[PDB]
């Protein structure tokens, strides 16, 4: 997810909040009229900070939010770790079969991505998720396909 | 004014 | 702009 992202929609974005705010640099000095440098640069950091601080708690949500629907699915059902584990500790062999099928791994992504208030919020998030997209899809329909025997 | 969190 | 990187 992190990965996907690039500097010119992020720095999009922010001077689009600056232009919300109506807090840019000719309109905030011609305001405050000093020349106190250490105030007026600790605003704009603050400014910033709140900002950079929103993004992060945004990003994470939005990161736990897909991490959900992968993690149910691995030790239980197909493809289940233990399994594996006791495979391994009792003889030393996996047996494994697979079937190329779509599963409740891929239908909970899809019924997740397409309707995300978040991605028509911030243009970052969503160019983001769709750059980033083909890979979840191919994960979940790696998760979904195999299954260790009993 | 828009943050990225809001609705 | 590029950046290594992106894409």
């Amino acid at each position: 997810l992190l990965n996907a992202t690039t500097y010119r929609d992020l720095e999009a974005d922010w001077l689009g909040h600056v232009a919300a705010r109506g807090l840019q640099p000719q309109r905030l000095v011609r305001r405050y009229r000093n020349a106190r440098e250490a105030d007026i640069a600790g605003v704009a950091e603050r400014v910033f900070d709140t900002w950079r601080n929103t993004l992060r708690t945004t990003l994470l949500d939005f990161a736990h939010g897909l991490v959900a629907c992968f993690a149910p699915g691995g030790p239980s059902g197909p493809s289940s770790f233990p399994k594996y584990i006791d495979w391994l500790t009792c003889l030393g062999l996996v047996p494994i079969l697979r079937k190329r099928q779509e599963g409740g791994v891929t239908q909970g992504l899809r019924a997740f991505l397409k309707q995300h208030p978040l991605t028509r919020q911030l243009a970052t998030v969503a160019e983001a998720a769709e750059r980033a997209g083909p890979g979840f899809f191919e994960l979940a329909l790696a998760f979904d396909s195999t299954r260790v025997a009993d | 004014p828009y943050y990225p969190g809001e609705a």
